[PDB]
RNA sequence: UAGGGGGGCCCGACUGUUUAGUAAAAACACAGGUCCCAGCUAGCCCGAAAGGGUUUGUACUGGGGCCGACGCCUGCCCAGUG
RNA sequence: GUCGGUCCUAACCCGACCCGUAACUCGGCGUCGGGGAAAGGGAAACGGGUUUAUAUUCCCGUACCGCGGUGGUAGGUGCGGCAACGCAAGCCCGAGGGGUGACGCCUCGGGGUAGGCGGACCGGUCCACAAGGCCGGCUAAGCGUAUAAGCCCGGGGAGUGCCG
């Protein structure tokens, strides 16, 4: 994912971070885009694929990691697997 | 006059036996009229340390429920698939015939002949290399310089075996190296013939001095040959 | 820690000379460093037995080296291999 | 979605855990309205959306249905739980 | 102490008698508590006991009503959607 | 109940073992240094043979000799015997 | 009947076949069969009394295992919890899987018990009075009952950080 996007949305917009949380709007509805590690638990990606095929919702692989994924953001830990709900004045969505 | 340890080794006593009862089965491949092409497909499931072998195993669950002991190759998980087979990828843990292995890849557990189970470049840290393939022969390049040949429908495995760099920490005591030659029962300690006497070894006396050159012929008959057997040199270059 | 020379080895006292303390520490220090797990790409890999490596948070078991994870030799198959 | 009104459906946990199930209503972002209509020992009653599988089987409903009615539509579905 | 009572498999107690003479009482002990296969973590609701202890206790309070007690609950609800993805073709 | 202490020299680095019943040591062992044989139906060994030990092993290994922690060093001769 | 042998295997050993030996009561690989631990593994009982001399063995009292039965119910044809889990939750035969049995050296913390100390009080004894000291003040297996630690479930939604 495009660093340049991904913190345009960030500030601009609204995400939510988080491998529980993607699973959960994956489920039931309610993102635009969901973003997922290369190195990310198979457990998690093979549901994520599952749940989002089901419902009609885009996928990205990142080919990096959650290290990077944490690092690109401005966090200190890990981040295996994102949701993008809305984006403002981003073109995160031409990605999928 | 007495015995050499050389002559009581020959005999096959508790003092000079290998505790094998202590240690984990030993590790062939497969027989061979189980495998003509059907490239055997597994899953790791255990990795293990062995008191005999210099090197740690792995514990394998094939789809016919049986279960195998291999040698680890070097970054082999828990949880991996490897192949055992002709048609089989080429990565780290898989077994193919020679033939089917480029020239260039470092190799590990070769057959002598083909259905033997594993003679070569068994021990912790070691790696072979592909020379040439002809239709007739495989040339290898083993741990020692030996350029040897084999016959293209033997086995290997592809990789490097693992537990290398062993002898770079010392062992500092002498209790530590009671306890890893009481692990298989080495002589230890060791005496010397020169402190000996004269019935008990060639050298041997109230002088402890040789006196007579430590180099012995290949024809020399047993009780005999000690020191420095045919040695086409010796000294330091 | 509070001495300057030595390290690990400072438990054997005056004895068994240099050469022999230096090695140990030295060895021991690289072994007892935190390492990098090649699944999670975080530092919590230690070793479990000679030969046996294990990362603590994400449970990564895999064979390596007797005091590191790997090896030079090891990690030239790695890349002949990828090459081929 | 992968879970809505009319989805078919696997209990994955409990003691009724792997029988198929049909999800009649929704309560809240993680609670639904579960039942088997009939067909099998599986009442109608409260469920977390973890502990069910979803599968791409579904059933033309109306939110908040009996189960005379839930079931039904099923023989029009074709679908046997 | 008798020479097999001094084997330190006995788990020795001592304990004092109505009529005053301070005993010396020898059990054997308890094993450890069910494993998870794909885990090696403990299970619950299957209780720690010897055969004897076990023998005297009905089925159902020998371990949970839910299908693979054999197993932790994360790896039975993984068993499951297995079973469940791939029972669709 | 409860250490006498200090300054020099020789030998062995240390903890350890030894002549049951006149020798506990400066002798043995040790870690480490170096050399020789062997690609396995090997090398070395038992045995009258069959068969066996090292071997549920494979040169980061098995076996056979000398010096004996660490520190600075280890010079010339292959005519003789091997 | 309840303590131990008797059962299981270990390091190891024997027999038959097989090969050798001039031969064997000798030597040995493999296959098969069998042995091998009164401190390893391992169904089940505790108190009082009785005899010149035995007692977890005899007597009293209160209990527990294994085989076989009779008679009723649970169940076959039942439930409660989102869940972890709670339940009397069918019978006979055979196979397979999973767990336990089932394990080293060093070190630390927490919870408990035997055992001991102190003060009061009730009886007895020592002590010229007095003050004071000493002795006794007991409760087994079994059956029924629960919380620690560890591990888990659900909600919840965190970084110049917070919890321990
Ligand atoms: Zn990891
Ligand atoms: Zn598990």
């Amino acid at each position: 994912d495009f660093a340049f996007e991904l913190r345009k949305v960030q500030d601009t917009g609204k995400i939510v971070m988080g491998a529980k949380k993607s699973i959960h709007l994956a489920k039931v509805g309610g993102a635009k885009l969901i973003i997922v590690a290369r190195n990310a638990r198979p457990d998690i990606k093979e549901d994520i694929y599952y749940y989002a095929k089901l419902s009609g919702i885009p996928v990205y692989e990142f080919e990096g990691t959650s290290v990077e994924l944490g690092t690109l953001l401005g966090r200190p830990h890990t981040v295996s697997a994102l949701a993008v709900i809305d984006p403002g004045e981003s073109k995160i969505l031409a990605l999928a | 006059g007495k015995s050499l340890i050389q002559q009581r080794r020959g005999k096959g006593t508790t003092t000079f036996r290998a505790p094998s009862h202590r240690y984990r089965g030993a590790v062939r491949y497969v027989p061979l009229n189980l495998v003509q092409e059907r490239t055997l497909r597994g899953v790791v499931e255990e990795i293990l340390h062995d008191p005999g072998r210099t090197a740690p195993v792995a514990r394998v669950k094939f789809e016919d429920g049986t279960k195998k002991l291999i040698i680890a190759p070097e970054g082999v998980l828990v949880g991996q698939e490897i192949y055992i087979g002709p048609e089989a990828p080429i990565a780290i843990g898989n077994t193919l015939p020679l033939a089917k292995i480029p020239e260039g890849t470092y190799v590990y557990d070769i057959e002598g002949v083909p259905g033997d189970g594993g003679k070569y470049v068994r021990a912790g840290g070691t790696y072979a290399l592909v020379v040439s393939r002809e239709k007739d022969k495989v040339i290898v390049q083993l741990p020692s310089g030996e350029l040897k040949a084999f016959n293209p429908m033997c086995r290997a495995t592809i990789g490097v075996v693992a537990g290398g760099g062993r002898l770079e920490k010392p062992i500092v005591k002498a209790g530590k190296a009671y306890y890893i030659a009481k692990a298989r029962n080495r002589f230890w300690p060791k005496p010397r013939g020169v402190k000996m006497n004269a019935v008990n070894h060639p050298h041997g006396g109230k002088e402890h001095h040789i006196g007579r050159p430590s180099t012995v012929s290949r024809r020399a008959p047993p009780g005999r040959k000690v020191g420095h057997i045919a040695a086409r040199r010796t000294g330091r270059r | 820690g509070r001495t300057t020379k030595v390290g690990s080895a400072g438990r054997f006292g005056p004895r068994y000379g240099l050469k022999i303390r230096r090695r140990v520490a030295a060895v021991e220090a690289r072994m007892k460093q935190k390492h990098v797990c090649p699944v999670c790409g975080r530092k919590a890999v230690r070793r479990i037995s000679t030969g046996i490596w294990q990362c603590q948070k994400c449970g990564a078991t895999f064979a390596g080296g007797a005091y590191l994870p790997t090896t030079p030799a090891g990690k030239v198959a790695k890349r002949v291999t990828a090459s081929k | 979605p992968a879970i809505e009104v009319g989805r078919i459906a696997v209990v994955i946990a409990g003691r009724r855990a792997g029988q198929k199930v049909v999800v009649a209503d929704i309560i809240d972002k993680n609670f639904v309205l579960v039942t088997g209509a009939g067909l099998n020992k599986v009442k109608r009653r409260r469920m977390n959306v973890k502990h069910l599988e979803p599968l791409p089987e579904r059933v033309n409903i109306q939110r908040g249905a009996s189960d005379e009615e839930i079931k039904a539509a099923l023989e029009g579905a074709g679908i046997s739980l | 102490m008798k020479p097999m009572y001094r084997s330190r498999s006995w788990r020795r107690k001592y304990v004092r008698t109505p009529g005053g003479r301070t005993v010396i009482h020898f059990e054997r002990r308890k094993p450890k508590v069910a494993h998870c296969a794909m885990c090696g973590r403990p299970l619950n609701g299957v209780p720690r006991g010897r055969p004897s202890e076990l023998r005297k206790l009905p089925k159902t309070k020998k371990r949970p009503e839910r299908p693979y007690p054999n197993l932790c609950p994360s790896c039975m609800r993984k068993v499951m959607k297995a079973q469940v993805r791939a029972s669709i073709t």
